[PDB]
Order: C-alpha cells, then sequence, then structure tokens
RNA sequence: AUAAUAAUAAUAUGGUAAUAGAACAUUUAAUGAUAAUAUAUAUUAGUUAUUAAUUAAUAUAUGUAUUAAUUAAAUAGAGAA
RNA sequence: AGUAUGAAAAUGAUUAUUUUAUAAGCAAUCAUGAAUAUAUUAUAUUAUAUUAAUGAUGUACCUUUUGUAUAAUGGGUCAGC
C-alpha cells in the first residue's frame, strides 16, 4: 500500500518569475521641525518623481506627522524596515531610500565563516558512506 | 504642502492630512445626528402606539 | 568532450567562481555573496562566465572557464542587505580608553534560477 | 445646522457603492496600489485595471444576520454591497479549474507512475488554499480592514478602496481571543486564494487568442516554480509485498533481499546493507540498524525508484499501468 | 491559562522570624496536599510551623467559601518575603567593638491550586510532550555540522 | 559506454589524516575535460536518474543503453536475508478445496489444539497461507486481545516509552 | 573657482604621556508649531555603520512637551580617591 | 525627617524553560548539535529569543611602574552625591 503524507511547496522567489521584494515606501515628514528639513527638500525636489518613474512596482506614500522624519518600507515577506532620517540632508535621505529599496525585507543576522549557499535541494551526489567509499579505511 | 497631483506619477500619492481632532468631531456630529433621527423615530412610533 | 551523461541527468550541480570565490550550487539555491555589487541592481540577471565544474551524481565536466557554449547557468539578484551590526571592543591591558570597532559588512543575495546543459 | 454631516457621509457611501458597481476604468487607473500590483507581476497590458479591481472583489450581496450580534462575536462594517454581475465569483472558478488542470498535467509530466493518492497530495501542496493565500500575501494583495465611516473621515478616494481586496471580513473577529467560527465565505485566506485564482482567470481571458500558452507560462513562473520534494510525500504499509507484486506484473525475476555489507553486529548501533536483487539487476539498496529494517528500507527504495521515475523531454510520453494493488 | 485555573491565595501576617528559618520548613511543603501539609506543620517542632499551619487553614477556609473542596487542594507554591521595617540595634562587644543586630520579620504567602484541574492539565501537557518526543534512532540523520566550503568532499 | 578517466574526490593533503578539511579539496585542480567520479555513497533515499535500475526505465529512454546504474555487487555471493521458505524453494499450489474446507472447519472448532503452526505441519504449507484461508473462532481472538492488553498493563513506564519509540522508528523507516 | 552625494586612481588610518579637529547624552535661558489616534517613562522584539535615535506591541502617567531646530550657557557624563 | 507615586538596582524566597551527579581553572567570545518559547505571510526543509551537550580560543579591572595573572595599590554589591 502507498499512503500520502501531506506537505506544502516552498517559494523560490527568483527561479520562475521574480517578484520585487520592496512594495511600499512611506516618506514621513513634518512641516515644523528642523530635523525634517532634508526630507522636506527631498519631497520638494522632483527626485521623488524620478524615483517613481524608475520603480513603478513599488508605491510611495507621503504622510505628514509631528515627530521626526521617517522612511518606513514594507516588503513581500511581511517585515517592515523603518529608518528615522533625523537631521539628514537631501542626498543622504536619497541614499537611505536606495538602501531600503535594495534590501529584501529579511531580518539581519550574523553569518559564520563561508556560509554562502542556502539550498533546500537534496545533495546531487549522496552523503558519504564508509561502506560505499572508493577507498576503504585500512 | 504636497498633493498626489504634484508628483507626476501614478505610484506616488499623498495621504490626506485631516487632523485627528477634526475627524473625531465629525464622527461625534454624525453620531449625534443619528441619535436625533433614530430616537425621534422611536418617539413617533410610541406616540402612534399610544394613539391606537 | 562527450557531454551526454550530464545532458541526460535530472539533478546537476555547478561550482562557479565569482572573483575566484567558489560557490557550489544547484538550481533554486540562494548564494550569499559577501560584498556589494555595483554592476548588478536588484532584479538583474547574471550569466556566470566562469564555471569550474559541472557535475551529476557520477560524472563531472571540469575546466578553467569551461565553454559558455556547453551550459547555461544564470542567477538573478534578489537582495542587497547587510549582515548584522557588531561592536567588537578594542583595548589594551592597563589603559582605560577603548576603541569601539563597528562592523556591518554588506551582502549581495543571488538566486540560481537556471542551471542546465546547452 | 450649517453642516449636515450624516448627509455628506451618506452621499460618499453612495458614490463608493456606485464605483464598486461600475469599477470605472479612469478610477482604476488613478489607483496606485492596482498599478503597482500590475507592474509587480509583469501582467500583459491587454489586462485592464478594471479587471484587476474586479479580481480583488469577492461576492458580497446581502449583509448577514450574524452582523446584528456584535455582542455575540461578529461585526461586518468594512464592506459595501457588490454588484452581482461584477464580482470575482465566476473568474475564480475558472482560475481554480486552470490550476487543477495545468499543475496536475505538469506533475504527470514530471513523474509518470505517481500513485494516485501521492499525486493528489502533491497537487494540494502546489495549490492548496493556504498556499494560494500565502502567495497572494507575498504579491501584496492587502485586505480592506478599515470601516467605511473611518475611510470617509480620513477623506481617502475610492481608488484606494478599489486597490484593496474586498469581501465580508469580520471586523472584531479575534479580539480577546474569541473567534466566531463561520463559513468559507468570511475567511481571509479563502478570499486571498480566490483573488489569486481570479487573476489567473483574467490573464487567461485576455490572452486566450493572441498567445494561448501565456497563462500557463505565468503559472509555471509563479505556481510551478515552487519546490516540492516528491520523495517526502510517500509512506508505505508493507512494501516488500508491493515490490513483489510489481515484479510479478513486469517481466522480472522474483525479488530477493541479500546482505551486501555488515558492520557492528552485536552493538547498540549496527549497520546492515541489503540490496534487493532481481536475478542480477539490483533493484534497491537499503541500509539499516537491524536486518529487518534494512530489508524494509531496500524495498521502500525500490518502490521509490519505480514510482518517482522522471523521464526526459526527448522521450515519448510514458504512461504507467496505474498503481500496484495488493 | 495559568491564571484562570482555580486558585486560592493566602497570606500570613508579620511573622517574627527570619526568611532563611521559614524557608527551612517551607521547602518541605512543596507540592503537598493542603491537609497533609497542615498535618506536617502540626507536628513540626519549629515556631514558624504554627503560623504556617494557621495560614494553610485560612487558605482552605477561603477555598471552601469560594467554590473548592479541601481534598482537592494542594500547595502549588509557597514562599517567603521579607516584611517591612526591620529595626537595627547596636550590639556592644568587648574592647571598643560594635556589632549591629537586626530583628527580621517575614511573611509567608502560598498559592493553592486544585488536583482536579491544574494538576490534570499539567499531566496532559507532559503526556503531549512525551508523544512529541522524537525517538532515538541508531542511524539517525544527524546533520553534517559545519560549513561545506563550496567544494564536494565526496 | 564511456571511456572517461575516473578519479576519487582528491585532496592535496593526506586523506587518511585530514579528509574533513575543505581547503585541500579546493586547492586541488584537475586537467580540463570529462571525468567519471563514482558516488562515494549509497542510493537509498535518492531519486536520481543515475540511481534508477535499467529494469525500471521505459524501453526507449536513452539512459537504458548507458552504463551508470553500475552493478558493482554480484548476487551470487550475497546471503539471503530474512527470506521465506517459499522463496528458497518455489511456491506450491498442491492443496485442494476439500482440504482447505477441512482446515477451516478445524480452525473453527479448536484453535489451541489446531493452531496455525500445527496446520502448516500437517499440510506442508505456510502459516500465513493458513491464516489467509481461515478465520478462527472470534472468542479465541477476543481472549488473545485480552491477554495482550493484560501484558501491556503489566509493563513498567520505561518499557512502554521504549515500545513507542520503536514504533516511531519503524514508521520512519518506510519514509525514504 | 561653492556645497552636498556618488565614482575612478593613489597615499594614509596601533598607540601611553601629549597636541589638534568633530560629534552625542543630560539640565537650564532665548525663539517655538503640534496633540488622549497625543506625549513622557519603562520592558520586549525590530530598524539606521547604532555612547544615540527611531519603529511595533505592551504597562503607567499626563488635557499634555522649555518638544523639532539654531543659539547661549553649565553643579554637563563615574568601577576606581 | 514635606505629600503622592514607584516593573531602578543591589538582596531574599518561589515557579517555569533549559543545562547539569567521569568532570578541573576570569565563567566570556567564536564554532556547534539538542530542547523549549513566541511569532495574524512558519508557504517550510521557517525566523527570532532562551539554554554551561560538545569543540576551539581566552592569565579580571584600575593604579604605579623598566616591567604586573601577579602572591604590588585600590575596591563587598547597588543607588545618589
Ligand atoms: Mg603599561
Ligand atoms: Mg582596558
Ligand atoms: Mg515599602
Ligand atoms: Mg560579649
Ligand atoms: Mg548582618
Ligand atoms: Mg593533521
Ligand atoms: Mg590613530
Ligand atoms: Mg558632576
Ligand atoms: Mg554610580
Ligand atoms: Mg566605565
Ligand atoms: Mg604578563
Ligand atoms: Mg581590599
Amino acid at each position: 500500500v502507498v499512503k500520502a503524507i501531506a506537505r506544502n511547496s516552498i517559494g523560490r522567489n527568483g527561479v520562475g518569475a521574480f517578484v520585487f521584494p520592496c512594495r511600499k515606501i512611506t516618506l514621513q515628514f513634518c512641516n515644523w521641525g528642523g530635523s525634517s528639513e532634508g526630507m522636506r527638500k527631498f519631497l520638494t525636489s522632483k527626485r521623488l518623481d524620478k524615483w517613481g518613474q524608475e520603480f513603478p512596482w513599488i508605491q510611495f506614500e507621503v504622510m505628514r506627522k509631528s515627530g521626526h522624519p521617517l522612511l518606513r518600507a514594507e516588503y513581500t515577506n511581511g517585515r517592515e524596515k523603518v529608518i528615522c532620517v533625523r537631521n539628514l540632508n537631501i542626498d543622504n535621505v536619497e541614499n537611505k531610500l536606495k538602501l531600503l529599496k535594495d534590501s529584501d525585507g529579511d531580518i539581519l543576522r550574523r553569518r559564520t565563516k563561508n556560509d554562502n549557499v542556502e539550498s533546500l535541494n537534496s545533495s546531487v551526489r549522496g552523503i558519504w558512506s564508509p561502506l560505499h567509499a572508493a577507498k576503504r579505511h585500512r | 504642502h504636497p498633493f498626489s497631483d504634484n508628483y507626476a506619477s501614478p505610484n506616488i500619492y499623498v495621504v490626506n492630512d485631516v487632523t485627528s481632532k477634526e475627524q473625531k468631531s465629525k464622527y461625534d456630529t454624525i453620531m449625534k445626528e443619528i441619535q436625533k433621527l433614530e430616537d425621534d423615530a422611536t418617539r413617533k412610533a410610541l406616540e402612534t402606539a399610544r394613539s391606537a | 568532450t562527450d557531454t551526454t551523461p550530464l545532458k541526460l541527468s535530472n539533478e546537476l550541480y555547478a561550482i562557479f567562481k565569482i572573483h575566484n570565490r567558489p560557490y557550489l550550487v544547484t538550481e533554486g539555491d540562494r548564494v550569499i555573496l559577501p560584498f556589494k555589487l555595483k554592476q548588478a541592481e536588484v532584479g538583474d540577471i547574471l550569466n556566470m562566465t566562469d564555471v569550474t565544474t559541472l557535475g551529476s551524481r557520477n560524472y563531472k565536466l571540469v575546466g578553467h572557464p569551461i565553454n559558455t557554449s556547453l551550459y547555461t547557468l544564470k542567477a538573478t539578484v534578489v537582495g542587497k542587505t547587510k549582515r548584522a551590526f557588531q561592536t567588537r571592543e578594542v583595548t589594551k591591558r592597563r589603559n582605560r580608553r577603548v576603541r569601539h570597532a563597528k562592523s556591518k559588512g554588506d551582502l549581495t543575495i543571488l538566486r540560481i534560477s537556471e542551471l542546465s546543459m546547452n | 445646522l450649517p453642516e449636515s454631516e450624516l448627509a455628506k457621509y451618506k452621499e460618499y457611501y453612495q458614490g463608493l457603492k456606485s464605483t464598486v458597481n461600475e469599477i470605472p476604468e479612469s478610477v482604476a487607473s488613478k489607483s496606485p496600489s492596482l498599478r503597482t500590483l500590475h507592474k509587480r507581476l509583469q501582467l500583459p497590458n491587454e489586462l485592464t485595471y478594471s479587471t484587476l479591481s474586479r479580481c480583488l472583489t469577492c461576492p458580497s450581496a446581502k449583509l448577514p444576520d450574524k452582523i446584528n450580534n456584535p455582542t455575540k462575536g461578529a461585526a461586518f462594517v468594512n464592506t459595501v454591497p457588490t454588484n452581482k454581475y461584477l464580482d470575482n465569483h465566476g473568474l475564480n472558478i475558472m482560475g481554480k479549474n486552470l490550476l487543477s488542470y495545468h499543475v496536475t498535467k505538469s506533475i504527470i509530466q514530471k513523474y509518470p507512475r505517481l500513485p494516485t493518492v501521492v499525486l493528489n497530495a502533491a497537487v494540494n501542496a502546489y495549490i492548496s488554499e493556504a498556499v494560494l493565500a500565502h502567495i497572494a500575501k507575498y504579491w501584496g494583495i492587502e485586505v480592506e480592514t478599515t470601516s467605511v465611516l473611518s475611510r470617509y473621515l480620513k477623506m481617502e478616494p475610492f481608488e484606494f478602496t478599489l486597490g484593496r481586496l474586498k469581501f465580508f471580513n469580520n471586523s472584531l473577529n479575534s479580539k480577546d481571543g474569541i473567534e466566531l467560527i463561520t463559513g468559507k465565505n468570511f475567511s481571509e485566506t479563502s478570499a486571498l486564494a480566490m483573488s489569486v485564482r481570479s487573476i489567473i482567470a483574467a490573464i487567461w481571458a485576455v490572452t486566450e487568442q493572441k498567445d494561448s500558452q501565456a497563462v500557463y507560462r505565468f503559472i509555471d513562473d509563479h505556481i510551478m516554480s515552487r519546490k516540492l520534494d516528491i520523495t517526502k510525500m510517500f509512506q508505505f504499509e508493507q512494501p516488500t509485498r508491493e515490490l513483489a507484486m510489481l515484479c510479478r506484473r513486469e517481466g522480472l525475476e522474483k525479488p530477493v533481499s541479500k546482505l551486501v555489507a555488515e558492520s557492528g553486529r552485536l552493538s547498540k548501533s549496527p549497520v546492515f546493507i541489503v540490496h534487493v536483487f532481481s536475478g542480477e539487476e539490483t533493484l534497491g539498496e537499503g541500509y539499516g540498524s537491524s536486518l529487518k529494517e534494512a530489508k524494509a528500507r531496500a524495498a521502500t527504495d525500490a518502490l521509490m525508484k519505480w514510482y518517482c521515475y522522471e523521464p526526459l523531454a526527448q522521450q515519448e510520453p510514458v504512461i504507467d499501468p496505474g498503481t500496484v494493488v495488493v | 491559562i495559568e491564571v484562570l485555573e482555580p486558585s486560592v491565595y493566602a497570606q500570613s501576617y508579620r511573622i517574627k522570624s527570619s526568611m532563611k528559618k521559614a524557608t527551612l520548613l517551607l521547602r518541605l511543603l512543596g507540592g503537598l496536599d493542603v491537609m497533609k501539609a497542615i498535618s506536617q506543620c502540626h507536628f513540626s517542632n519549629k515556631k514558624i510551623a504554627r503560623e504556617v499551619a494557621e495560614l494553610l487553614q485560612k487558605g482552605v477556609k477561603d477555598g471552601q467559601k469560594l467554590g473548592l473542596k479541601p481534598e482537592d487542594l494542594y500547595i502549588s507554591q509557597i514562599w517567603t518575603g521579607s516584611d517591612g521595617f526591620w529595626r537595627k540595634r547596636v550590639e556592644f562587644k568587648a574592647r571598643t567593638r560594635i556589632g549591629i543586630i537586626s530583628h527580621p520579620y517575614i511573611h509567608v504567602r502560598c498559592i493553592l491550586r486544585t488536583k482536579s484541574v491544574t494538576k490534570r492539565r499539567l499531566a496532559y501537557e507532559a503526556h503531549l510532550k512525551e508523544q512529541k518526543r522524537a525517538p532515538w534512532v541508531q542511524l539517525g540523520d544527524k546533520p553534517i555540522r559545519g560549513v561545506t566550503g563550496g567544494v564536494y568532499k565526496w | 559506454q564511456f571511456g572517461f578517466p575516473k578519479t576519487q574526490v582528491t585532496t592535496i593533503y593526506n586523506k587518511t589524516k585530514s579528509a574533513s578539511n575543505y581547503k585541500g579539496y579546493l586547492k586541488h585542480r584537475d586537467a580540463p575535460g570529462m571525468y567519471y567520479q563514482p558516488s562515494e555513497s549509497i542510493a537509498t533515499g535518492s531519486v536520481n536518474s543515475e540511481t534508477i535500475p535499467r529494469s525500471f526505465m521505459a524501453a526507449s529512454d536513452p539512459r537504458r543503453g548507458l552504463d551508470m546504474p553500475v552493478q558493482s555487487t554480484k548476487a551470487k555471493q550475497c546471503p539471503n536475508v530474512l527470506v521465506g521458505k517459499s522463496t528458497v524453494n518455489g511456491k506450491t499450489y498442491h492443496l485442494g478445496p476439500q482440504e482447505i474446507d477441512e482446515i477451516r472447519k478445524l480452525r473453527l472448532d479448536n484453535p489451541q489444539k489446531y493452531t496455525r503452526k500445527f496446520l502448516a505441519a500437517k499440510y506442508g504449507i505456510s502459516p500465513l497461507f493458513v491464516s489467509m484461508v481461515s478465520k478462527p473462532s472470534e472468542q479465541h481472538v477476543q481472549i488473545m486481545e485480552s491477554r495482550l492488553q493484560e501484558i501491556q498493563s503489566r509493563w513498567k513506564e520505561k518499557r512502554r516509552i521504549a515500545r513507542e519509540d520503536r514504533k516511531r522508528r519503524k514508521l520512519l523507516w518506510y519514509q525514504a
């Protein structure tokens, strides 16, 4: 007899199509507040428009709130990076935005030495066996 | 003072800055109106019942 | 070079080298390069023009950049994110000042989309 | 009374309803979310934004009597009655059908002689409801979790509403850990799945004539690209018997398990290697801590080999003689 | 969940004893059935024991009042705090030397739960955990720990 | 066939003393071309095409003609393990219908006197076959069940756990 | 002929005593929107090359900042008596 | 030595998770199994958090000195100054 034990498929973002990881970016600023001056300038300066033109798969919200200025960004996986751009200037804000866009939403994490690849595919060659070795031990 | 029109692109938009006080006030007013209405209707019904 | 038994297999691995760093992958894997790419952006695709070794369970083609004619191995760039922030504390043994040496290196993440014989 | 706020609100509501009924093209175009979605999935341009909006709109005709009990758990204040002729209900079915066909076909192509149960399981994995919901979430199809009144207060256009997914979602459904159990119609996951299906359906509709396989290609890129190890799906009762039966069916000498190598007998953890021979052709290697175990493993391996056989594209479509029955 | 399962909370008054001394006894009454604990207290030749017994009795009474039956109650946990304002006195020693004596006062608090619900629940949980437990396999697939290196060793 | 050079997974370092060291392998480099590297591994969980036997491939698949599910071991030498007596000496269908009926009747009548083993002894036939043929009186079965239950009850805590573990292991070992 | 940001090539970037340059925290004074969907403080998990700030959830205040920012100043930062 | 408030720490008892009765040294860091907890995108072959399997590395801090793991100075811990 053969019985099936249930399972589900794992998504590999880039193998078929590629969904773009960043989805929404919210430029948050304040009219009053010297910390939010750079942000304001950025908003003014057609740079935002240019960015929009470049990257239409990602939407730019523009909120008005009383605190420090922010760039909260929302990703496919669900997670949300948030960068407070306190007291930055236009270029720095732009750089921050770029950084946000580039990243996948995934959490930061310490890598060990040489941990490069991350597969969910069973080894093409088998896992070594002492009995199926080409050279026996002694 | 930016608007969604200013950004020459569909993806960019500006969420409306409606003060969280004004909104609240509006809500309150609406509630009051509802109270005036429904309650009035109820009163009318009661009156009708009393009549016959 | 008779490349039929690689052609016929279903499982296949490759050992491509980016800047001489070898990464051994199958299709669907995520390669975490320990540096920031400037050539490629997010969503771009890289055709690997240096592949040291293609291998099935029992056979393996090898060579210093083996012909691009023989295979198609192409990876798409997914992410440019940094590895977690650390403050390793630097100091000597009877000296009160400390030098906080911060570290938040950058990563490029690829996904091996295609890995096939041509 | 200089301001009749109830009147204005009512008007707004009416407008919203009208928009929903129509899904005007201009309004759809204006919506940013929809646009973003379109760009993200690289959809064909023949697919309009109205269509997209429709896809995100689940059938919500009449408000239930379950609403009248917010004291008893549920309250539905987010949605607005949909047009009966302009929902995702029809599209959804079509999408489902497509998924059933194409995925199944793909699986068959991959693995002829895949036991029917196993095949079914695989199909489910590929396109179960939960999986579809997850996919939808990934794509960015967000749910309308904001009351109409709230929206009005905010003073947000109808475009945003259109962009969001729309069904009878229970506002206040998991508050204080109380969950009102309802039918499939009021679950978020189900809605998401429907939306996903609807998108596919829409794609099919637009590209039925100009490029018939386009839809299939899209599906492959998105649905069939997902990893599923078929080896992890099996579970055998007594496989030896099954193997024997298989051998009998085919032109093979009766299978016999035989000791190939052995180490650490008389120990906590030994290793026995047994092959299942059919004359000379070894039919399944099997390792084990006990002899019995090893034998079992060999049989299982053999069965796996028989089933999960994956022939090439250069071969002529292989059709199995069904599943082995004993 | 923990909070909901029926409990009774009992507190002593300002006992004239030290925490350490108290806990010497209290360690004995860990997960004991209230009645058993009371009995033990009765026969324990320690001054604090009396008060503890009294406290337990009070707790039992409270339980009775509020729903629960004496024979169902066990001591789920019981502890000692320092009570308020310990008065420090100077203690003059020979030569010019000075000790500072302190008179400690404590309070015993206990929580009694029920063998019917809480204990049963925990037993169930334990059983579940046991069920979950993966078996010891002789040739278990122990992961090949370490980094690969981007190179097959096999 | 193929006339490729064959190689071990080589290390520039001493394999006996330093096989786990990745660096050595990396350092090693071999002359460009094709190579045959037999997998240093069993093919139990595998579904690789170079693992499937020729008998299970369709009569058309090019892989049939090729030579990489190698028959390294030879069946002449390997001892039969946990095999039934019918396999060593072929199956027999000697037993008629009347005999079968008689056997069934016997089973119905007295299971403890006419147990499966006894039946087998009588009719030169397998206990399994006998079982297949004939159900015993249900009372007997019930009694057996009761006995089993009693035995289980008699177990200590540890033994039960061990049994459970064993069962789990068994379950696992059909996954592959 | 500047500034801000980004490139390319190059050179330089251990450090006690010591010299030079640049920031942050805290508190007070000058100027000063805003708001209980707000704020302040705290805990936990995130985020930004991170003594800092910010995001989310949670708890307690409080009809609400000497709040953002630029100046002016300091009883302005503590494991070392 | 005003009145409120007080999840500030040191300190005590207790409970939970986890590790621990063949193992030897600033008690951490790095590697690395396993167990548990949480997570409204764990789709999982998931992610974080906690935890002295196991392995490697690792003479507290200040002061003063030509030079300190030093068996040279100084500090019982925390809070405030
Ligand atoms: Mg020195
Ligand atoms: Mg130091
Ligand atoms: Mg007090
Ligand atoms: Mg004296
Ligand atoms: Mg004392
Ligand atoms: Mg060595
Ligand atoms: Mg320097
Ligand atoms: Mg000072
Ligand atoms: Mg201090
Ligand atoms: Mg310090
Ligand atoms: Mg020294
Ligand atoms: Mg001292």
